[PDB]
């Protein structure tokens, strides 16, 4: 399965198993015994206005 | 804020640690801890801090 949404640049360390803050506690969690790996990038010339 | 060579140390006690007030005021670039796991610092009490 492939999941995709938005964030800031200081959230991404949040996503990641074992971790704390706004976005972990109450939009995105991933369980402890994950299998998969996580990808990210900067998109700075297309969501911003 | 101090300098670093000359740093401050501050003590802090007889409060209760709700760190969900900060959510909207602060972002974070960094957050690692080290003898204890983030998921548990809701459940625990500190001695010396
Ligand atoms: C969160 O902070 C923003 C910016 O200071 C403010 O506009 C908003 O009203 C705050 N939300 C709450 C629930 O206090
Ligand atoms: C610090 O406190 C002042 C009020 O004294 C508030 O206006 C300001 O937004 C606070 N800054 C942060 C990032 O918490």
């Amino acid at each position: 399965y492939a999941d995709s949404f938005v964030v800031r640049g200081d959230e991404v360390r949040q996503i990641a198993p074992g971790q704390t803050g706004k976005i972990a506690d109450y939009n995105y969690k991933l369980p402890d015994d994950f299998t998969g790996c996580v990808i990210a990038w900067n998109s700075n010339n297309l969501d911003s206005k | 804020f101090a300098s670093v060579y000359a740093w401050n140390r501050k003590r802090i006690s007889n409060c209760v640690a709700d760190y969900s007030v900060l959510y909207n005021s602060t972002s974070f670039s960094t957050f690692k801890c080290y003898g204890v796991s983030p998921t548990k610092l809701n459940d625990l009490c500190f001695t010396n801090v």
